[PDB]
């Protein structure tokens, strides 16, 4: 268990030091890369998207797009995802693809 | 006749109790009347200046 | 340097801090402790009054909650098995979470800590309770002696009765005076009445 | 022409607060008489007997 | 058991009673309706002019006020445990033992907080030994813990230049001295993120120094087999479990 | 005692005053006592109040303000006496309602009579000269022994050896004045200040 | 001038709200005091009779 | 303050009142106090 | 007392402007007008 220890508590001391959100985090993690690892990129994307969620005031998936990540299509999902705010709200007519 | 005798007397104090909260219910009542008064006083010197 | 109302000089060293921590970038422009100290004095010194009490507020509640964090995780005195906050609030008889925002004095808090500490002995909450002094008297009246005005009032009573001196009524009355007095009750006394 | 018409306005404003202040002067003497009397005759008779 | 409650009963109201006697607040025409008794005298005496002796109502030396009413209490409250067991007073809070009752002491009025915050301070330097700055700079590199590392100046620089201008708007629009200024200063002044928060985000994970690495991330009474239950990562990050 | 006392407390709830003060008159009167047509010798006019006699033993048993009055009368007289001046100053704020100018001074003539009856008011005196002593000091046993000890001796005996006590055993309370005085002492000179 | 004069104006007026205002108190301290009295020993004597 | 306003027979009155309340009250010492007790002084009550 | 005459101040400002030093002792019971200049608060330790 040592080592799924060392990445959560990774993870818990950036999201609990930096207010943000498990989702916010899986989410940006995937976007850098499918390991759920973390570098320097990864903290990268952290910055520039709360710093550009404070200055022109966007949620964290307007800024998590905005950084250079893809509009994820896979969300909480027992929510609406962010893809489905996009183009799902409604359906036009049929349902989308 | 003891048990009748003090159901007067009881009727009687409670009587004047309740004569004397009406007593201060005008009392506050006029006061209140009192404060309207000197205020729109106050008013009619701001309306004439 | 004007925008944060500070030196020109400062601002350069707090952008040569190339924070990357050893490679990643150029190198780790990361200042000593007191280098770090003194840059933090000369940035904060241009700073008001109500402002300076506000940053004084936030660091003593930050540094607040690192020491119980720490405490917890450090010394563990035997006999407690203090595992949250809370635990050091019952153990230090003190209150280690509190907003800045409340003020008080010394005495005001001992008070606090010792009745807090009666309190938690009384209840049994507490392990290896000394039951044989818990029996003594004052502990009888907890009721009226958990409270510094009740206590005052207690105890002014003996050497100043006049205060809670109350003619009107008393116990140990009897029923015959009683009845006096609810003869002498009546909205207006004139002579003849009293008589 | 129009501002003789504004003081009179004004003028008119004055004379109504002033019968206002009548108004509230007669409720505050009316009830100042009938606080002061408090109880009169009446009701001692009655409580005395 | 009798005998003592009476004779502190008595010993009350022969105190009482001289007390109201010699009140010079009576003083008054019904100075001419009192008298001096023998017992007075006596008293006197024994215990010079603390008959004559009186306060102020709202002073430290009163019998009624806090001061008294709290030297009552511990009093009262020293035996209620075994001076051996961890529940002594003397052994939680020795401090408490020495404190001076003064005019000044009650009077004053200082925040819970910095109490508290001596307090601490005061056993954590009595455990390792150094003093405030030592402790400082130990946090500043502290790791096993959930708040650790602590860089106080640092947090106060960030504190204060959110004071001044969040977004830091106005150093955007001086784009040329942002050619000397990257994005990981700017991530240290908006974010919480310390030098050693940063070794420790951006360190990486591997087998080989893995119980080594756990070592440092965490104290020894910490262990894999601690952080398997749920509920123990809810209390070791003070988190609810629907957010784990 | 006690019925003159309930007749007079009741005229004055209801803000009754003169035939209040002639009724108090009976228990006492700081103008003395006409008997016989010629002035009396004794100062209090209810015999027990002069002879100072108890009539209970063991008040502290339970919580009354009437049981340790009982046990030393004098606290009795001290508070019907109270109980008088309260009425005085009550008759100024009758007095004062009107703000006429001779009811004006008639207010001021209750004032002076209470500020002449009450006396002068005493002042801190130990709050200066008491030292400091730490917590544990104060609350050493062995001091409140060899006081409460001091007590029993004084109780019982009354010995004169002891001339000094040590005083340096300085871990007592002094006694504090009764916040009712001192409150009608601030309501006087309040009152006075408003009135010049 | 004018404009001294409307100043004159709402110093009148806020005048009037102050007089206005200690009306409005005294009649909450005498509510306050009648509420806290609540039941006096006269109804509680009614009462036990 | 001199915002009061009177006249001499008033402040008479009042002067005289006062001392004879402090006469009566024993807080003068050396009172005759065979003319305390004239029939305008058993009345005082009503003649204050 | 000119000075806070006019230029509305108080006491201690005067004091300082007349040519007299800062007060580092006053009533003692509250804060002196030094630490009233230089320690509300103290920057982060104490002053010297």
């Amino acid at each position: 268990l040592t080592i799924f220890a060392l990445k959560l508590n990774k993870a818990i001391r950036l999201c609990l030091t930096s207010g943000l959100s498990p989702n916010e985090l899986q989410t940006i993690v995937r976007s850098d890369n499918a390991q759920g690892i973390i570098n320097d990129s990864v903290l990268t994307k952290v910055f520039y998207t709360l710093f550009y969620s404070h200055r022109y005031a966007l949620s964290f998936d307007d800024a998590q797009v905005l950084n250079g990540s893809v509009i994820n299509q896979y969300a909480d999902d027992d929510s609406v995802s962010h893809f489905n705010r996009l183009f799902n709200t409604p359906p036009l007519k049929g349902k989308i693809f | 006749l003891s048990a009748t005798a003090s159901q007067y007397s009881a009727d009687k104090i409670s009587r004047s109790e309740a004569y004397r909260r009406r007593r201060q219910e005008w009392e506050i009542q006029r006061d209140n009347a009192d404060g309207e008064v000197k205020q729109m006083d106050a008013q009619l010197e701001s309306l004439k200046i | 340097a004007s925008a944060l109302h500070t030196m020109p000089s400062v601002i350069r060293t707090l952008v040569n801090i190339r924070y990357v921590t050893a490679l990643n970038k150029a190198e780790s422009n990361l200042p000593s402790w007191d280098e770090w100290q003194t840059l933090a004095e000369n940035m904060e010194a241009g700073l008001s009054t109500q402002q300076a009490q506000t940053l004084a507020d936030y660091t003593a509640e930050r540094l607040s909650s690192v020491l119980c964090n720490w405490f917890l995780a450090n010394i563990q005195p035997e006999g407690v098995s203090l595992h949250s906050r809370d635990d050091l609030y019952s153990y230090f008889l003190i209150d280690n979470q509190v907003s800045s925002a409340i003020k008080t004095t010394r005495l005001a808090e001992a008070i606090a800590g010792i009745q807090l500490y009666i309190n938690r002995a009384l209840n049994r909450i507490e392990p290896n309770a000394r039951a044989d002094v818990s029996t003594r008297q004052f502990f009888t009246d907890w009721t009226v002696n958990n409270r510094y005005s009740t206590w005052g009032g207690v105890s002014r009573l003996v050497y100043y009765p006049e205060n809670y001196i109350d003619p009107t009524q008393r116990i140990g009355q009897t029923r015959m005076m009683d009845e006096l007095l609810e003869n002498i009750s009546q909205s207006k006394l004139s002579r003849d009445t009293v008589e | 022409r129009i501002q003789q018409r504004t003081v009179d306005e004004v003028d008119a404003d004055i004379a109504v607060l002033a019968e206002s202040r009548r108004s509230a002067q007669n409720r505050l003497e009316k009830y100042q008489q009938l606080y002061d009397e408090d109880i009169n005759h009446g009701e001692q008779r009655a409580m005395s007997l | 058991y009798h005998e003592t409650i009476e004779q502190k009963k008595n010993n009350r109201l022969l105190e009482a009673r001289i007390f109201t006697r010699a009140n010079p607040q009576l003083s008054g025409a019904i100075r001419l309706g009192i008298e001096r008794d023998s017992v007075s005298r006596s008293y006197d005496e024994m215990f010079g002019a603390r008959s004559s002796s009186f306060v102020k109502p709202g002073s430290v030396a009163s019998m009624f006020s806090p001061a008294g009413y709290l030297t009552e209490l511990y009093r009262e409250a020293k035996d209620l445990h075994f001076s051996s067991s961890a529940y002594h007073l003397d052994n939680r809070r020795p401090d408490l033992a020495d404190l001076t009752l003064s005019q000044s002491n009650m009077d004053t009025e200082i925040s819970t907080l910095t109490l508290s915050n001596e307090l601490l301070l005061e056993h954590i330097t009595r455990k390792t030994g150094g003093d405030s700055d030592a402790l400082m700079e130990s946090l500043s590199t502290y790791r096993q813990a959930i708040d650790t590392p602590y860089h106080q100046p640092y947090e106060t620089i960030r504190q204060v230049i959110m004071t001044h201008d969040s977004t830091l708007s106005a150093l955007s629009r001086n784009p040329e001295v942002m050619g000397q200024a990257e994005g990981a200063s700017l991530l240290a002044i908006l974010a919480n993120i310390s030098p050693e928060l940063y070794n420790i985000l951006t360190e990486e994970i591997t087998e080989k120094n893995a119980d080594a690495l756990f070592a440092q991330n965490f104290s020894e009474n910490i262990t894999p087999e601690n952080f398997a239950s749920q509920s123990w990562i809810a209390k070791y990050y003070g988190l609810e479990l629907s957010e784990v | 005692y006690y019925t003159p006392m309930m007749c007079f407390q009741r005229l004055l709830q209801e803000k009754q005053f003169d035939e209040a003060t002639q009724w108090i008159n009976y228990v006492y009167n700081p103008a003395g006592y006409i008997v016989n047509g010629e002035i009396a010798p004794w100062i209090w006019n209810c015999r027990p109040l002069e002879e100072t006699t108890s009539w209970n033993a063991n008040p502290l048993d339970a919580i009354d303000p009437d049981a340790v009055a009982q046990n030393d009368p004098m606290h009795y007289k001290i508070a019907t006496f109270m109980r008088l001046l309260d009425q005085l100053i009550l008759r100024g704020d009758m007095a004062y309602r009107e703000l006429t100018r001779d009811a004006l001074n008639e207010a001021k003539m209750w004032y002076v009579r209470t500020l002449e009856l009450l006396g002068d008011e005493p002042e801190d005196y130990g709050s200066q000269q008491w030292a400091a002593p730490s917590l544990s000091g104060a609350a050493s046993q062995t001091v409140q022994a060899a006081y409460q000890q001091d007590l029993t001796m004084l109780g019982r005996g009354g010995v004169s050896k002891n001339l000094r006590t040590a005083n340096s055993l300085v871990g007592l309370f002094l006694p504090e004045y009764n916040p009712a005085l001192t409150d009608y002492w601030q309501t006087l000179r309040l009152r006075l200040f408003n009135l010049r």
